[PDB]
């Protein structure tokens, strides 16, 4: 699983670093070819495309589009078959600092299986398309409870959808002249009380199935008192009641609660992602938490440490000044070093961000980079 | 002076309850409040229980209050003078020491803080020395981290505001603790006030 992380934080940098890159004219082609496609037809376009883009009558423009088609078309032939899971390209040329230029090349397959075509050229290129390969989601459960209703449902990545749920008549209705207040509490002090059990029921039945649980999530919102009331229930417990990551107070119920317990809830779901994270730290600094210590921090230590007998585990900071000796902006990013063959040096790495505590502490204060070692280590 | 203000109320007017700190407090006659330069005249004072109408430092005060803002008053605040009062926060340097922890602190460390009445929400910056045990020596370097049962010196910021003195000043407004979870994870005493 770790080999994919990697995987998205390349992805991740691509995405952005080529936002940062913007060229004159249409000069900068972006194509996606989805699988099950085929190249010889791709490429064929190409050639109806170099074949229209021959007039253009604007010589500045012209020259350079063709530049930039036969370039990938180029690129297109170290490939005589769409690979598996599709074929990502973007070619061009583009400004940087000073009036430099550089011959941008991408070509790659797909950390899964993209899906979609596009053939494009902006005076940018288009990865609105790639950002669909980081939704890598978990399936999230909502329970919502209501002084009449009861609503279940999940939200992953970006399907709601809804599972199932009743309604109930809590004998609300009153009288005039025959009626007991001790008939409200009789029988409402337990349909609200029976009707809670069926609501773990229905959750027992729709988030735990088969000796554990099938979301990863379950969000609980309600009316007044029904998720302390629920939560706080000798029948609605076990994994479930110690999965539950935010409430929500609504005034609502029912889709229209549970789209406000969406909103609500966006801001705590964002932190699974961030948990293996702060897991990950903390094996480290517990080693500096000890006299034994197989942890190493800095470049020097980290480097010469991963170039011999292996260090276990690499933990860089997804930025870093650092660069392939190793210089910031003091005048390849050193993570994409390894990224491209960390697993060559004594396996795998995890790339963490400066945004939560521990990421917070680890940039902040060892340095972005280092390492849970393997074994001792003697010092200078 | 100085009334660090435990609590508020809204009872037969505004009322507030702390410890008399330092100077002495008449009835009636103007205070100011903190870290606000909030306006307020004292309408009457209960020392220990009964009334009093001059109360001195150490008797526990429960003061009906007339003022600008009065439910806009939060634990937390002293009451101060006019006139020559009380300097106030967000940053300071401080001398730290590293109690049931029991794992690590590095820079950016955050934590819950106690001081007076006040208690915000507050980071560790960075840490500057590490004080040691013996004739009282300072460090020398910058450590990136400091261990339990360790000391030192280091940068702090509150969330907001804190109405502030340094220990080695007026120290009721000093002695502070860095509280995370329920575990007191260290002491902390106000050295530099920056600025
Ligand atoms: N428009 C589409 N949207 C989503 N999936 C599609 C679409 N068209 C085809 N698929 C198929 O669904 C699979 C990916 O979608 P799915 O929702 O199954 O992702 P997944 O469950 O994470 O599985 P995988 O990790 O293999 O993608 C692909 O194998 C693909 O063949």
């Amino acid at each position: 699983a770790a080999d994919r992380n990697v995987e998205i934080w390349k992805i991740k940098k691509l995405i952005k670093s080529l936002e940062a890159a913007r060229g004159n004219g249409t000069s900068m082609i972006s194509l996606i070819i989805p699988p099950k496609d085929q190249i010889s037809r791709v490429a064929k376009m190409l050639a109806d495309e170099f074949g229209t883009a021959s007039n253009i009558k604007s010589r500045v423009n012209r020259l350079s589009v063709l530049g930039a088609i036969t370039s990938v078309q180029q690129r297109l032939k170290l490939y005589n078959k769409v690979p598996p899971n599709g074929l990502v390209v973007y070619c061009g040329t583009i400004v940087t600092e000073e009036g430099k230029e550089k011959k941008v090349n991408i070509d790659f397959e797909p950390f899964k299986p993209i899906n979609t075509s596009l053939y494009l050229c902006d005076n940018k290129f288009h990865t609105e398309a790639l950002t669909a390969l980081l939704s890598d989601d978990s399936k999230f459960g909502f329970i919502v409870i209501d002084g009449s209703g009861a609503l279940f449902g999940t939200l992953q990545g970006n399907t709601r959808e809804v599972l199932h749920k009743f309604t109930v008549d809590l004998p609300k209705k009153h009288g005039r002249g025959g009626q007991s207040a001790l008939r409200f509490a009789r029988l409402r002090m337990e349909k609200r009380h029976n009707y809670v059990r069926k609501v773990a029921e229905t959750a027992v039945q729709l988030f735990i199935s088969g000796d554990k649980v099938n979301v990863a999530g379950l969000v609980l919102a309600g009316s007044a008192d029904f998720k302390t009331e629920l939560s706080q229930s000798d029948m609605f417990d076990q994994r479930l009641q110690s999965k539950v990551l935010k409430l929500v107070d609504i005034s609502y119920g029912g889709e229209n609660g549970f789209n406000q317990a969406i909103e609500l809830s966006t801001e705590v779901l964002s932190n699974v992602k961030f948990i293996q994270e702060k897991k990950l730290i903390g094996r480290y600094f517990d080693e500096i938490s000890q006299d034994t210590g197989k942890y190493c921090f800095g470049v020097e230590d980290t480097l010469k440490a991963l170039e011999m007998g292996a260090v276990e585990i690499l933990i860089v900071y997804e930025n870093l000044d650092i660069m392939r000796l190793y210089l910031t902006p003091e005048q390849m990013p050193l993570l994409e070093w390894f990224a491209n063959n960390y697993k060559k040096f004594g396996a795998t790495l995890e790339i963490v961000t400066d945004k939560s505590q521990e990421g917070s502490q680890f940039v902040k204060g060892f340095g972005g980079i280092g390492g849970i070692l393997r074994y001792r280590v003697d010092f200078q | 002076i100085r009334l660090p203000i435990v609590d508020k109320y809204k009872d037969m007017g505004t009322v507030v309850l702390g410890k008399l700190e330092s100077g002495s407090i008449c009835k009636g006659q103007q205070l100011v409040m903190m870290p606000n330069k909030h306006n307020v005249e004292v309408l009457g004072i209960l020392s220990d229980d009964v009334e009093t109408d001059t109360v001195a430092p150490g008797e526990n005060l429960k003061i009906r209050l007339k003022g600008i803002e009065e439910e806009e008053i939060l634990p937390g605040f002293i009451l101060c003078d006019p006139n020559n009062l009380c300097h106030s926060g967000r940053t300071f340097d401080a001398q730290i020491v590293i109690i049931e922890h029991k794992s690590i602190i590095c820079p950016g460390y955050n934590a819950v803080l106690h001081i007076h009445t006040c208690i915000e929400e507050v980071e560790i910056t960075a840490l500057i020395c590490l004080v040691d045990k013996k004739s009282g020596e300072k460090s020398k370097t910058r450590p990136r981290f400091v261990k339990q049962d360790q000391v030192c010196i280091a940068r702090l910021r509150t969330a907001g505001t804190i109405c502030l003195e340094t220990f080695k000043d007026f120290p009721q407004m000093g002695r502070f603790t860095l509280r995370d979870e329920g575990k007191t994870i260290a002491i902390g005493k106000v050295l530099k006030l920056v600025p």
